[PDB]
């Protein structure tokens, strides 16, 4: 590494790379609608007696 | 002893249907002599005939 290479390019640290130590910032919540719920794929019908 | 009254025939007040009806006029003891409704096919989804 010293002495076989000549020149290094630098960039800031990617965002998505994580230390292992930090595992809890990976911690997160997602919500899925209670299974009681019923979706209609009728239309409703418009109608009057009068 | 005779039995004078033992249950019978009973009346009902009225029926009830258990399955969806479409729409519809009078047509008991009361007849309705206008037309009957159109049933017209609107609000489609996609496009189709324009």
């Amino acid at each position: 590494s010293k002495m076989n290479v000549s020149y290094r390019l630098y960039i800031k640290t990617p965002a998505c790379l994580l230390p292992l130590s930090d595992y809890m910032r990976a911690q997160h919540d997602y919500v899925s609608p209670s299974s009681s719920r019923v979706y209609i794929k009728d239309p409703a019908v418009v109608y009057t007696r009068s | 002893g005779e039995i004078i009254y033992d249950g019978g025939l009973s009346s009902k007040l009225a029926d009830v249907v258990d399955k969806t009806t479409e729409p519809h006029n009078a047509d008991g003891a009361v007849k309705d002599g206008r037309i009957a409704p159109v049933k017209l096919d609107l609000e489609k989804q996609k496009l189709d005939k324009l």
